[PDB]
RNA sequence: CAGAAGAAGCACCGGCUAACUCCGUGCCAGCAGCCGCGGUAAUACGGAGGGUGCAAGCGUUAAUCGGAAUUACUGGGCGUAA
């Protein structure tokens, strides 16, 4: 069967084929080349995992030197057909976790942007939040809503370690008797999409859900 | 060491009246004593031999305000003391200042009365007395302090103890709110509703 | 442009009280704001320590709208304010007199209360770079790495190249790659990934609250 | 000697010091004892509610 | 003298065994003294509501005796169960 590869993991290939093929127009040492084209080819192979013929293939075409800005795409396209996509909930399933937020409203999500999302998040304007819905280590989906700044600016985001136009986001604790309540939130790409797509590890999400 | 949780729903768990309320209106017009506790209380299960002797010492328990560890150092007291152990539990139990000052009608409550004698407002023999668990002898005299007497609970509870039956075991005055127990209360003049033999198979098991 | 932050040093614990009339209308808001500094990356945290009666509670999550915005503007040069905890452990009102303007307003002068006494730094963001170059050129990146303020934790070979593993300031960072092919004679490659915000030197933090006031 | 790790999720690793009890775990032959979660390097199970002290989860 | 003020938690709820529902998960994750439970309507897993038992403790582990007339003196057996 073909292999299957987490969307995460599938940016992180994106990203080293893209460094490793730089390193091609940069480079002119054939030796450093060919170190970091093993390098590269391990870490392709690590999360693969297995390879079957197509991903040799690609390994073969990736390894040459002449590898191809066109070809690269063909490569990632191969690769995304091994990508899983995100499962989105059942729209009861999803009230039943946004069960605080009576007729929650979720927005058309592309397939490709499933295949590619580690996480779900939209912002309503009404709400002035932004929904996140993603499945965790335990593999539960976990859904939550938080305020999302409308002020936007530029900063390295907590979610994907990558600078963009970022909004503070902020997660209530549930309100006490008394009407005390904390939040606490991090600077976010205030597009999941996008976020989602710079996202290259799984972990550095689940940090910042643990933050909140 | 007490239970401050509602009163209530421990009578109606037991399903009878564990006279925890003054008795000024009627336990039902306060709550569905028929009905148990909580969502499934409605229904009614099926009762284990083990579940009713249980159910029996825990009323006996929640009636006189005694924990487990207290009730089952009685027990072996009742159990050591020579006669029936079960009609020695219960005039232990009887014989504690606690019910004695809620049976001469200085408390409203055996709760009320824990706090008349907790708050030293209880003398025995003209001594202060501020322990619940103290037994009263036969011919010792339970007055209230001087103090106490003007104490505005102490004078409903009294109104409230004529309508109850007077126990023949304490004689009473009110004004003085002074009492005398004058001997110890036989098994026939306590509750016939009390099962004995039950708790004392029940620490058999 | 460096994507430079804001942190508070120092905790402090200030009180915002604003009082005027606006409109033929009294406003009158105060709010009494501790101000912390937070783990690196926690964020913006704010705690409600208002039990009741002190500060309206329309008017609470207003205040925390103010020290947002506030935070977003920032104390020094401009840069957004980070790693700040905010409680608002006590608050003064009037009925006729408080308004939702009024609290925001006196948040954000608590804010400002707070910066002068939390003593706030700047920070650089600071980018982890990795570099691949034989061993003979290793000397000269050393002492570029030096050069730029970059500390290198680290040396690792890997057949003939070499790795260097390094922190250095993104502003430090920028036009690495002409001066790598400099030092390497194009032999050699490097990869920067952000890190983490770490304080500005003090002088060069000096020259840019200069520069950003003018 | 082997032993099993309660709860769900674990941070044990080679090395890591850990304080085991007696009980065996029926399905698991040859495991006869159980690793006290919230003890040395051992850490509480995370979002425990309920019998949090066999867990070794502090009060929420 | 002042003021309810300053003072409640822990385990358990399939049967044994006192105490039940909903939701999530779907032989997974997990539970478990024993018998067992979990593959889409789980009182058995995890959370919640309700309940039960104890209470400044409550559970768990280890350990001894008991139940065990299962070394039988009290007080067992041996055709076919040893
Ligand atoms: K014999
Ligand atoms: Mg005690
Ligand atoms: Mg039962
Ligand atoms: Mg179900
Ligand atoms: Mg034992
Ligand atoms: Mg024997
Ligand atoms: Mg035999
Ligand atoms: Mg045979
Ligand atoms: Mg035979």
């Amino acid at each position: 069967m073909k292999t299957m590869i987490y969307p995460h993991q599938y940016n992180y290939i994106r990203s080293v084929i893209l460094r490793l093929k730089n390193v091609y127009k940069t480079v002119n040492d054939k030796e450093t080349v060919k170190v970091i084209q093993s390098e590269t080819y391990n870490d392709i192979n690590e999360i693969f995992g297995h390879i079957d013929d197509d991903i040799e293939e690609s390994l073969k075409v990736l390894m040459n030197i002449r590898l191809s800005n066109k070809e690269i795409e063909a490569i990632l396209n191969k690769f995304l057909e091994y990508v899983v996509p995100f499962e989105l909930p059942s729209p009861q399933k999803l009230q039943k976790v946004f069960k605080k937020v009576k007729k929650i409203k979720i927005p058309q999500f592309e397939e490709y942007d499933l295949k590619v999302s580690s996480f779900v998040g939209w912002n309503e304007l009404a709400s002035n939040r932004k929904y996140i819905i993603y499945y965790d280590e335990k593999k539960q989906l976990k859904g939550l809503y938080g305020e999302i700044s409308n002020q936007v600016v530029k900063g390295f985001c907590t979610i994907c370690n990558k600078e963009s136009n970022v909004s503070l986001f902020m997660k209530k604790s549930k309100t006490n008797s008394d009407g005390q309540y904390v939040k606490k939130g991090d600077y976010i790409c205030r597009d999941s999409i996008h976020c989602n797509k710079q996202l290259t590890d799984i972990n550095q999400f689940y940090n910042f859900i643990d933050k909140l | 060491a007490r239970y401050l949780g509602p009163k209530l729903k421990l009578s109606r768990r037991e399903g009878t009246d564990l006279f925890l309320k003054s008795g000024v209106r009627a336990i039902d017009t306060k709550c569905k004593i028929e009905q148990a506790p909580g969502q499934h209380g409605a229904r009614k299960p099926r009762l284990s031999d083990y579940g009713v002797q249980l159910r029996e010492k825990q009323k006996v328990r929640r009636i006189y305000g005694v924990l487990e560890r207290q009730f089952r150092n009685y027990y072996k007291e009742a159990a050591r003391l020579k006669g029936n152990t079960g009609e020695n539990l219960l005039a232990l139990l009887e014989g504690r200042l606690d019910n004695v000052v809620y049976r001469m009608g200085f408390g409203a409550t055996r709760a009320e009365a824990r706090q008349l004698v907790s708050h030293k407002a209880i003398m025995v023999n003209g001594r202060v007395v501020n322990i619940a668990s103290y037994q009263v002898s036969p011919n010792d005299v339970v007055s209230i302090r001087e103090k106490a007497k003007k104490q505005s609970r102490v004078k409903a509870a009294l109104e409230l103890a004529e309508q109850r039956e007077k126990p023949t075991w304490l004689e009473v005055d009110a004004g003085k709110m002074e009492g005398t127990f004058k001997r110890k209360p036989e098994r026939s003049d306590l509750s016939a509703d009390i099962n004995e033999h039950l708790i004392v198979e029940l620490y058999s098991k | 442009m460096v994507s430079y932050r804001e942190t508070f040093k120092s905790s402090a614990q200030v009180q915002g009280k604003f009082s005027r009339q606006s409109g033929g209308r009294g406003q009158y808001g105060d709010v009494h704001i501790e101000f912390t500094p937070n783990e690196t990356g926690a964020g913006f945290e704010f705690e409600n320590a208002i039990v009741g009666g002190v500060v309206p509670r329309e008017y609470i999550p207003s205040v925390e709208a103010g020290l947002k915005d506030a935070m977003e503007n920032g104390v020094l040069a401009g840069y957004p304010l980070i790693d700040v905890k905010a409680k608002l452990y006590d608050g003064s009102y009037h009925d006729v007199d408080s308004s939702e303007m009024a609290f925001k307003i006196a948040a954000s002068l608590a804010l400002k209360e707070a910066a002068k006494k939390c003593d706030p730094v700047i920070l650089e963001p600071m980018m982890k770079v990795t570099i691949e170059m034989p061993e003979e050129y290793m000397g000269d990146i050393m002492g570029d790495v030096t050069s730029r303020r970059g500390r290198v934790d680290g040396m690792e070979p890997r057949g003939n190249a070499q790795v260097v593993n390094a922190y250095v300031p993104l502003s430090e960072m920028f036009g690495y790659a002409t001066s790598l092919r400099s030092n390497t004679q194009g032999r050699g490659t490097y990869t920067m990934y952000f890190d983490h915000y770490a304080e500005v030197p003090k002088s060069i933090a000096e020259d840019i609250i200069k520069k950003n006031k003018g | 000697v082997t032993s099993y790790i309660g709860g769900e999720g674990h941070n044990l690793q080679e090395h890591s010091v850990i304080l085991i009890r007696g009980g065996r775990v029926k399905d698991l032959p040859g495991v006869r004892y159980h690793t006290v979660r919230g003890a040395l390097d051992c850490s509480g199970v995370k979002d425990r509610k309920q019998a949090r002290s066999k867990y070794g989860v502090k009060r929420p």
